[PDB]
């Protein structure tokens, strides 16, 4: 009996409680109020 | 437990017909039996990752 | 308990070593292997009845209360009693070590088939656990008919020559004239054959073989003429030949045919029988032949070296059967927890009053005094087989018996550490 | 049956074998090991147990000993092909078939080549198949030289080239290449010096299948324990070094150094030069010695013979056959069997040459378990072409070792 | 990843190998052996385990020896095992290579293994020939090695103030003497050698013999003194072998035995060369002696550490074995050598002992005089070289020495299965 | 980019050449030929920019190899192939560079492609004249080559302690001797030539001859052995070719055949000099003979290692051949001449092998004593200096020539369809 079990033996390795699995989560960007826009110089010489 | 060791054994009473202890009951003699059975709550367990 | 209780025991001790060797480094995780199994299970026969968790403790514990034992007196007496050496009579003892460890625990009457199938085994183990020994000594049991031994540690004291090692400074002597047969000994060859400082004749000399080389038996062997013994240089003897040389033969009592001497042909052949009947071919100033194979013990034969039967004269040279290369561990441990000296006193009045039951009237013999340590069995058995006092017989018996006691010291001691 | 179900079935015993010396001391009480375990199934598969054994062994001696009944194991046509004969022989019946499993069984003998430490002194079964199918040993299993050794042009013998190496040189002499069980030496003996500078050596051919890992060279004067005239084994802190090279290794390889050296003697050639001359050199090699890959066919094949007659070792035999004999001797049977076998060898040498005759000029000098020997005698005959003595030493050796296996539990009553 | 991790898997494939023997023609028809369960179950963890069903156990092994060597050849990737700090510490290394996400692994069982261990060096018959296994602990951890496994004294041998090799000694212990010399010590496979030799005679009396520091740690069991006059077979000159059927006993002590020890008896011995120097008594006046014992040779319980952590060497530069690797890289050369790759691999050897030998010294270039006189697998040649570096620390030579010791030990377990083609 | 994308695109180029060659003439109004198709689709595979149908493909073969000069120049771009790393690791560099990104990809299917290359070693008619693909992967991977491709033993030789050369030892061979001289071993295109040449009479008896290193790789058959006393046409002295119907059998013996081989015969022999040497046996004294083995001559199997990586090396100076490189340079040399940068080139070449040798030795900088006495094209010559640098330990000589032979082949197939203008 005792090999039988040998070849009958396995690893599973198991976290103790369950991902919690975030699904609906809703990220979005937001544009911020009016405010000083810079446009960026062109690259000179 | 095993001996004054406490220990977590997986249940083979719940794996159907990969029941090792009731496979084990197939031997002659009941110590042979208990043997295993005992053997089986040492290699089939619950240990640390 | 009985003398089969502690063999047995003993052979348990030692069958969990040879276990826990297969284990070394084959102890994986994920994978059980049938090796640890059954070292495991052995395990259980030590604890008091029945699994462990930490083999140490058990074995530490188990060594711990046998060093305990064997150091008194009062307690192991029993087994130094004459009888404890013969009968198999359940002792009227009761201590602590005897009924928590000592106890019948081979299996009958199956083990004793097994090994009397393995006298008969093609490949046997070159070097054999102690319990073969313990019952070869002490029951006369047999060794398989295959396994190998060095000549050297079969030899003992005989008629024409004292000693084997000592005659390599003789040998290394040049000759007055010529000298009488030599039969020296080696660990993986035997040596035999005559020096003379004048020639010898071409012809046909007879050697008797001594007592102890009478049950030897080679195979594999390469048979021919050298001038070295232990790495040592004979002188009276040439190895000097010429290829036009007459060849040179010999008999042996078993084989009607003739045995080539300098060829590179393999030989096999038993000494056992009567006397080597050496043809010698072309006439030479001294000759030394020289046997390199492999040797035996003829079957159902080995009673002469363990029983001590091959010893004829006193005082004797021998040998420990061994003991000496499984003391090691034992004594490292010893010494590392400084119980060398304590256990040495012990022993040496362990060894006295075993010698004392021995003697009627019971007093120790005179003139008897150690040059060694309980440990050096060769020089103590020395001394033992060497007391003009005692019967050849009584002398004989406590050699053994002090063996035995030894062997067991060997086996049971290994996992001693009292801290 | 078939040669290959006589090897399936000789594997099965030499490990009935294996397993029982392990299980010696080892049988406890309320304790099943896994080998005695197997030993038993083992025992079932065969056929107390030592009854079954004995009638088994019974049997064999009673088959190997009538030409009519073993005929068949003795035509030229059973050590050349796998196939299965017709043959109604009670014993063959009862205990030949195959028995090891396929393809897995042989899967794992090669997997075993590579492996780390082999058997040091392995099976005859090992043996057997090299012998006989031609397959390859172990890369790092060890023999000892002085056996792989065989008669070249230079140097008819091993052994008998010691008295000669005795005798003071009279000249400058020709190389010489011999082996001891634990080293090789080679060198050139001479009563006069000799200049330093480059010194070709031939490797025989024998010797040019070995390997050696973990090995000292040094100068020496000394043969099996004997000495050696005609050879210095002096020098001086001063001295210039002594360095060899192998065709296999392209850096140089130094003598009388304490380190540990490992080279190759296949490239054929060993290129030795002395750095300060010497009244006669013998430079050895001592370390561990195994058999180049793919190489060990000429050893087993007595491919490696090309001399006649010539030396030659009985591939460990005789050391098998120990138990056997000595079961013998305690049936008074030693004699009887003795004979039978001189007529089986005889039979086997007929069937090898056309016309069936036992040829011109065949007297055994020796029984039948001196191997060694015999097989000196039956390459011998230069009246019987080359090739067919050497099968019949291949063959004849077969039929010894199955002996060597199957009477060990011989007791005839 | 962990020099442990490293270990923990060569010893696995060191037991395939052992249990590859064990099932070799013992594989019957109608029977699953325990030894083969057990080799099956070890290919079974060899493997991933997405490496699915084992039908033919030589392609994974050959399958992992092909990704060994593209692997051990490949400085870009076998790098991080070179510094420094892999062969000191157990850090799990933050390095990305699916040869060791799929191999190299914490294999063995803890603590039960350790423990195993342990009550092996106080085991009766240990394993005569040991595996890399036990080395690999030794040289790496320093851990301890069975107090009963034999050794060959001459392996231990290292170079002293006074002779400088074992084996050079030989050319001059087999020149007559000048006038009365000084003592030597030396050592062959089977026995350990030591006596004065003189062109005249010498008294009788007391003569103090210092133990070499490499020999301090052997011990002998059944084993026999006498004179002699060989050493490795070659004839030594200027010693006397002769004695008198009736000449003074000759005996010699050790200051670990209150007892004398016997010389030229049939008697077995025990003693250890530890603790001090031989004293050894002459009976009777003689014109150069020799003595030998001859026995089993045992390291001395609990200080093998002195052999395997390279610290039984004091000068420069020294004589060094190479703890047995060659006998083990046999297998992997044959296989090179068959598909042809001895030389690629040669190369990219060099390559990694130049590299290793590099991260050892500060700063971070090639040391100048570095000149091999061997190819990577004549270890016991490189390691003498390594220790003759004059510019680089004792201790940093040691220390390369032991690293070098332990990568190749571990490609004489992981290549053998090697078959690109 | 990786050395291996490399070698696979010139393998390509390669490739288109052979097709080139194959549709030549065999480019017919209605017919559609497996060789045009495969052509015109390997003209596809080269630009990464398009897949139209190419009307010319004049057009992107030069575009590539103008592109490839423009880039072989360079050192700021086509450096990374000049370092220590390029020549041993597959890891994929993080270099952008115009050619590298268009030109420069994996283009052998795999596994399949390796598959084919062993399986051909086996076959029964290899090419007879190789493509430098073939080289490429021996030199640089040490790949097998085909077992029973033929080759000419001068090629394969090399410099040996008895001898310094092979074609100078002619000279020598001419002049009569002084006396009975030492054996010589050299080698023609077609045949083997060994001997021992003496002004007076040697014995009739048996002679061994030890096989040198470079030739202990051949192999031969369908060969005839006989005595000749020329040597590449030129006339050998202290050497006779005389005899008799009378004289006895002249045979020879190789430790690989059990059998003896005839000489001076009409059979057609196959032995290997593998064995590590030759037994001769003269018949009849002669004053001064010379043995020729004129047949196929074949590298044995597993063996090409020495050749291909300059293994069989083992003097300094020595004699070296080019591995043909030579032959495949001709096209685009004739192509630079044609634009006038013949000139040109040589000079970005000298910066080539420069800057390649300095990356091989740490520390950083270029060798004392390098002196080239030669152009980038004649590679055999320029191998032997770098191989005559006593600086420089053997080895990093040996790889520097590797690597520079596969920049050289690289060029030769990149560079043919160069046309600048």
């Amino acid at each position: 009996f005792s090999e039988l079990r040998n070849f009958f033996t396995g690893d599973v390795v198991i976290r103790d409680d369950p991902f919690d699995v975030w699904d609906g989560v809703k990220a979005t960007y937001i544009p911020i109020g009016v405010h000083g826009v810079r446009l960026d110089p062109n690259g000179d010489q | 437990f095993v001996g004054e060791l406490p220990v977590k054994s997986v249940t083979l009473n719940k794996l159907g017909d990969r029941n090792m202890d009731a496979l084990a009951e197939h031997l002659l003699f009941e110590h042979d039996v208990v043997n295993a059975q005992r053997e089986n709550r040492i290699f089939y367990q619950r240990k640390s990752a | 308990m009985s003398r089969q209780m502690w063999l047995d025991t003993s052979a348990l001790l030692e069958a969990i070593s040879e276990y826990v060797v297969r284990c070394n480094g084959d102890t994986f995780s994920g994978l059980t292997t049938g090796d640890f199994n059954a070292l495991s299970n052995m395990f259980t026969q030590l604890s008091v009845s029945s699994y462990v968790s930490d083999p140490r403790v058990p074995l530490q514990t188990m060594s711990n209360m046998f060093v305990s034992f064997i150091t008194s007196t009062d307690r192991c007496g029993y087994m130094l009693r004459k009888t404890w050496f013969n009968s198999d009579t359940k002792p009227t003892v009761s201590d602590d070590f005897i009924t928590t460890y000592i106890r019948p625990r081979l299996q009958v009457p199956m083990s004793d088939t097994v090994r009397q199938l393995n006298n008969l085994s093609l490949q046997p183990s070159a070097k054999p656990k102690l319990y073969e020994r313990q019952n070869a000594i002490m029951k006369g049991l047999d060794i398989p008919y295959s396994e190998p031994i060095e000549p050297c540690k079969l030899f003992r004291s005989v008629a024409g020559q004292t000693g084997n090692i000592p005659m390599m400074g003789i040998l290394a002597t040049p000759p007055a004239a010529q000298q009488q047969p030599f039969f020296v000994a080696e660990r993986r060859r035997i040596l035999f054959g005559i020096r003379s400082n004048a020639a010898i004749p071409a012809g046909a000399y007879q050697f008797v073989v001594p007592a102890w080389a009478s049950v030897l038996s080679v195979t594999g062997a390469y048979v021919y003429f050298t001038n070295s013994f232990f790495g040592t240089i004979i002188a009276g003897v040439t190895a000097t030949a010429t290829a036009a040389d007459a060849a040179t033969t010999f008999t042996v009592p078993t084989d009607a045919n003739n045995l080539p001497v300098q060829t590179d042909s393999r030989l096999s052949f038993s000494l056992g029988g009567g006397n080597i009947n050496l043809e010698l071919g072309v006439a030479k100033t001294g000759f030394c032949v020289a046997i390199e194979g492999e040797f035996t013990i003829l079957a159902n034969r080995s009673q002469a070296y363990y029983t001590l039967n091959s010893i004829t004269q006193t005082p004797t040279s021998i040998d420990d059967f061994d003991v000496s290369d499984f003391l090691t561990t034992f004594l490292s441990q010893l010494r590392a927890c400084g119980q060398y000296e304590i256990f040495s006193d012990a022993m040496d009045q362990l060894t006295n009053s075993l010698i004392t039951n021995y003697m009627d009237p019971p007093a120790i013999p005179a003139g008897l005094a150690f040059t060694s340590p309980w440990f050096r069995f060769s020089e103590r058995a020395r001394t033992i087989l060497a007391l003009q006092n005692v019967d050849l017989n009584i002398r004989k018996l406590i050699v053994r018996h002090l063996w035995v006691i030894t062997s067991l010291i060997a086996v049971f001691g290994r996992y001693y550490r009292p801290n």
